[PDB]
């Protein structure tokens, strides 16, 4: 009977860690994913804004060109 | 503080952005020299939002006052208001843009856009929390469609993370007979669907037909338009400027109003032009839209109705439960409580009661299907292209604004016929 | 010991915390600077207040609270507002840009600028505790901070404080009164990440207390002011076990082992009587049997829901003033004869009891008629999964055609995230028919 109590209250200790420990781990994945998915969603943004760039010395080359 | 930075661009951009500062100067209490002579402390509790603190205690309106001709520059200062604008905050050019968008976008404008980006920091770097940025300026002239987009797009590459905002004059052949105009405006709707987080379609053939039809003016002046658009600019920003709980930002106004980035074309409406049925009946009709569409030809996605001066919020409430219920064929089922309204207790000056209307309904299309077919009816003669070609633009660069406006109109059409089984 | 620390997240949560607060100073003789002359023991003390107040040198006893919010206009309210001297300023945490209604901005984008800093005050707090016994989060459901911003702490706290109770006051959207078209998206994200981390969670549907304030109070259209002061009497009904003492004082946490028979299954009901003006309480008593009576009529819920529909897991009353066990002895036999009152085959018909004889308060100017008795009960039943499906059914008319949800994507957010939550919030709903059948 002692040997099961001593089981009993290690088990307990280790699912309230392991259920600290996953929390730890599911928040620290769900903050990097989402880091990575905003900084992707503006990357994409300025990429085309600068290709807007590209256009503009693209189209300011073409009235010098015919003239 | 959340501070809003202001660009007037272009001879429409200027002028309506000049009775803006008129109208709320006045609601907020400060005069032509920027000293608050105000009653009561709600006039300051949100004065940060339009206006730097300078001391003297002297409020500047926080805008940049940009056009690539001198003229329209020279009669702002000397406009009531003139000399309450910062002196430095004035960028013009010289050559002009004779009203085409190419010499706005890429030619003219791209010398002068530099010169302006160099005011929108120094205004933006002083903000304790810069909410966006708002643009005054028309899609039919040269420097407030081409030069407004361009530097609506190099705004947005510095700070991508801020809210854009345009307040854009849509020309009517009623208003103004420069026949390249269907062109300038389909290529800056071009840029607006891409790079803009929430546009008010201020439409001169709306405007003129309100003169006209119901204020009965048979040669309305752009003077009497702009009575109209300074109404309504003070409306959809009472919001904004004074406290309260919803749309107190331009971020929470684009989450309610945006169910989709590129649906951000609002049609408003002002009332009266009163009980509070009258006025919710009124701001819901027709006759009271700035955008010259029938909202009884589609389906609102959201609503926001800001109702002006002393009146019964109980009432408030059930009326506009009451305009739902009978009329509920005209807004999506797929949005649920997709109308919200906010009381705010000062009136616009001249008013008791006032109602101003903010709808995204699906029959904005009816807007960019009179400007797709008088730009397709110049495009398929290739009339005018010279004007264009000659600052260096390809052909399939018209054939794309086009079939990208043909395709905002398709998707609100896709919504507009969208139920919930 | 046994500490409780109170957390305010957003408009709601704050403003619900200025109305709390202030109760509790006013049914405890605390004053607005601290000062409580009644309390001898100067510095500290083990007095059942202290579950709720610890105690400077000087003689101020200062709530073991902490307020966020986002950006700084609410909390500037407290910070120069009657109570101010009753909070260190360090317990008052603002940033300078909300979430815009967004829960995605209230999780990652703003809320993740502010968490170490509040977790650091809060943790200042959980020193000062010599048996710390959890934490009451108040917030919305429906702004961005409210949700995103509370799920994020609930997750920072189960890993900070591991299995310590967490105990939520969530405030359901109602039309209404609402602020954003996404609050059912907001909703269902706070709820499905929260719903591991929390440990019972009383839900106050606003649309129920707007309906109380109209028909019982005569507010013609009542604001967040006339919606607090009535959320406050049933808050201080809840935690009155832990900050008072009593021969017939039942712990809250008694009342929880009956109220949660499975994890999952942890949002209470609650309604509270009696809920009258000055005007009609005069030369009027509300005896035992009519308040005890009010508990059953579902116009008096928290929540809109028809528990006559639905089954009872529990059934706890809260019983505050003149009021002794006989009367209510008496009350609920009449109740139980002439009431819909089914319970699911697995578990015994009893109702539990607290009776606190502290009479209950109420703030100066207040709509609330002064009472000798009142009574919060708190039933599990079936049918508050009802709410459940309302939402759920606002959620997916929106996201069955995306509406909004770019929203989301553009702060960082997969749309898996918008399904994984609302299969979640299925599956909640199935929970609560399960556990209604009949055995075999
Ligand atoms: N009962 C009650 N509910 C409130 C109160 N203030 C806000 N709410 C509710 O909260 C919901 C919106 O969430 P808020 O708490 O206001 O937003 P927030 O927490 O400040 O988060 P943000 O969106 O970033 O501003 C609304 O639907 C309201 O019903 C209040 O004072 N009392
Ligand atoms: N409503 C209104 N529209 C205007 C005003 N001024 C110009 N417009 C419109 O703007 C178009 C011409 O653009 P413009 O303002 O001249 O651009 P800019 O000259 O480069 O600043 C015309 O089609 C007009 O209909 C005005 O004061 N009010
Ligand atoms: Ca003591
Ligand atoms: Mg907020």
């Amino acid at each position: 009977k002692r040997e099961h109590e001593r089981e009993v209250i290690q088990k307990a200790i280790e699912e309230n860690n392991n259920f600290i420990k996953m929390a730890k781990e599911k928040l620290a994945q769900k903050m990097e994913s989402n880091k990575e998915n905003r900084e992707a969603h503006l990357a994409a943004m300025l990429e085309r804004l600068q290709e807007k760039d590209k256009h503009a010395e693209e189209v300011r080359k073409n009235k010098e060109l015919k003239e | 503080m959340r501070e809003i930075v202001h660009i007037q661009a272009g001879q429409c951009g200027n002028q309506i952005g000049a009775k803006f500062w008129e109208v709320i100067s006045d609601e907020h209490g400060i005069d032509p020299t920027g000293s608050y002579h105000g009653d009561s402390d709600l006039q300051l509790e949100r004065i940060n939002v339009y206006y730097n603190e300078a001391t003297g205690n002297k409020y500047v309106p926080r805008a940049i006052l940009v056009d690539l001709e001198p003229g329209t520059m020279d009669s702002v200062r000397s406009g009531p208001f003139g000399q309450i604008f910062r002196p430095d905050n004035f960028v013009f050019g010289q050559s002009g843009a004779g009203n085409n968008w190419a010499k706005g976008h890429y030619t003219e404008g791209a010398e002068l856009v530099d010169s302006v980006l160099d005011v929108v920091r120094k205004e933006s770097e002083s903000c304790d929390c810069l909410q966006g940025f708002q643009l005054t300026h028309s899609l039919g002239g040269g420097t407030g469609s081409g030069m407004g987009t361009l530097l609506i797009s190099k705004i947005r590459e510095e700070y991508p993370d801020r809210i854009m905002n345009t307040f854009s004059v849509m020309p009517s052949p009623k208003v103004s007979d420069t026949v390249v105009e269907p062109y300038n405006a389909t290529l800056s709707v071009h840029q607006l669907v891409e790079n803009t987080d929430e546009t008010y379609c201020i439409d001169n053939e709306a405007l003129y037909d309100i003169c006209f039809r119901t204020l009965k003016l048979t040669t309305p002046t752009y003077g009497d338009l702009n009575h109209l658009v300074s109404a309504t600019m003070s409306g959809v920003t009472t919001c904004l400027r004074f406290p309260g709980q919803l749309n107190a930002d331009l971020r929470k106004l684009a989450v309610n109003m945006v169910p989709f980035p590129r649906l951000h074309f609002f049609m408003p409406g002002f009332a009266p032009l009163l009980t509070v049925p009258e006025l919710t009946q009124q701001m819901f009709d027709s006759k009271n839209m700035m955008a010259a569409c029938d909202p009884r030809h589609g389906r609102y996605l959201t609503v926001a109705a800001i109702f002006r001066g002393r009146m019964s919020m109980k009432e408030v409430d059930e009326q506009m439960l009451n305009v739902q219920n009978k009329n509920s064929s005209y807004f999506v089922e797929w949005i649920p409580n997709n109308v919200k309204t906010a009381v705010c207790d000062i009136p616009p000056r001249g008013l008791k009661m006032s109602a101003t209307f903010i709808g995204n309904s699906t029959a904005i299309q009816e807007l960019f299907k009179r400007i797709s077919e008088q730009f397709t009816a110049m495009f398929r003669r290739k009339a005018f292209l010279h004007w264009y070609t000659g600052e260096g633009m390809d052909e399939m660069e018209f054939t794309e604004a086009e079939s990208n406006m043909n395709d905002l109109v398709s998707e609100y059409q896709q919504y507009q016929d969208a139920t919930a089984d | 010991m046994r500490e409780c620390i109170s957390i305010h997240v957003g408009q709601a949560g704050v403003q619900i915390g200025n109305a709390c607060w202030e109760l509790y100073c006013l049914e405890h003789g605390i004053q607005p600077d601290g000062q409580m002359p009644s309390d001898k023991t100067i510095g500290g003390g083990d007095d059942s207040f202290n579950t709720f107040f610890s105690e400077t040198g000087a003689g101020k006893h200062v709530p073991r609270a902490v307020f966020v919010d986002l950006e700084p206009t609410v909390i500037d309210e407290v910070r120069t507002g009657t109570y101010r001297q009753l909070f260190h300023p360090e317990q008052l945490i603002t940033g300078k840009e909300d979430a815009a209604n967004n829960y995605a901005r209230g999780h990652y984008t703003i809320g993740k600028e502010i968490i170490d800093l509040v977790l650091d005050r809060i943790r200042k707090l959980a020193d000062q505790c010599t048996g710390l016994q959890g934490f009451l989060v108040f917030h919305s459901f429906g702004g961005g901070t409210g949700s995103g911003f509370t799920s994020l702490l609930m997750e920072r706290l189960s890993v900070d404080y591991g299995k310590k109770s967490k105990l939520e006051f969530s405030i359901y959207p109602a039309p209404q009164v609402s602020t954003a078209v996404v609050e059912p998206y907001n909703s269902i994200l706070t709820t499905h990440t929260t719903l591991e981390h929390s440990d019972c969670a009383f839900m106050v549907d606003n649309e129920a207390i707007y309906d109380i304030c109209r028909r019982n109070l005569d507010i013609e259209r009542p604001t967040y002011t006339n919606l607090n002061r009535l959320i406050s009497q049933i808050v201080s009904s809840i935690t009155a076990s832990l900050r008072f003492d009593g021969a017939l004082n039942v712990d809250l946490t008694e009342f929880q082992t009956n109220l949660v028979p499975y994890p999952r299954i942890h949002f209470p009901l609650a309604t509270y009587a009696p809920v009258i003006s000055a005007e009609k309480a005069y030369h009027e008593q509300l005896s035992v049997a009519e308040i005890t009576n009010a508990c059953f009529e579902p116009a008096n819920q928290m929540v809109k829901c028809d528990p006559r529909h639905g089954k009872y897991m529990a059934c706890c009353l809260l019983y505050r003033g003149d009021v002794v066990p006989k009367d209510v002895n008496a009350a609920i036999a009449t109740i139980k004869t002439k009431r819909s009152i089914q319970f699911v085959d697995w578990c015994p018909t009893g109702f539990k009891v607290g009776i606190n004889y502290q009479p209950p308060t109420v703030v100066p100017g207040g709509d609330l008629a002064k009472v000798q008795r009142a009574v919060c009960m708190l039933s599990n039943t079936t049918a508050i999964a009802e709410a459940w499906a309302r939402l759920d059914h606002k959620f997916d008319l929106m996201y069955a055609k995306r509406a909004f949800v770019h929203w989301y994507v553009g702060e960082g957010m997969e749309e898996g995230e918008f399904s994984e939550a609302r299969e979640d919030m299925a599956a909640l709903e199935k929970d609560y028919e399960e556990v209604g059948v009949d055995s075999v």
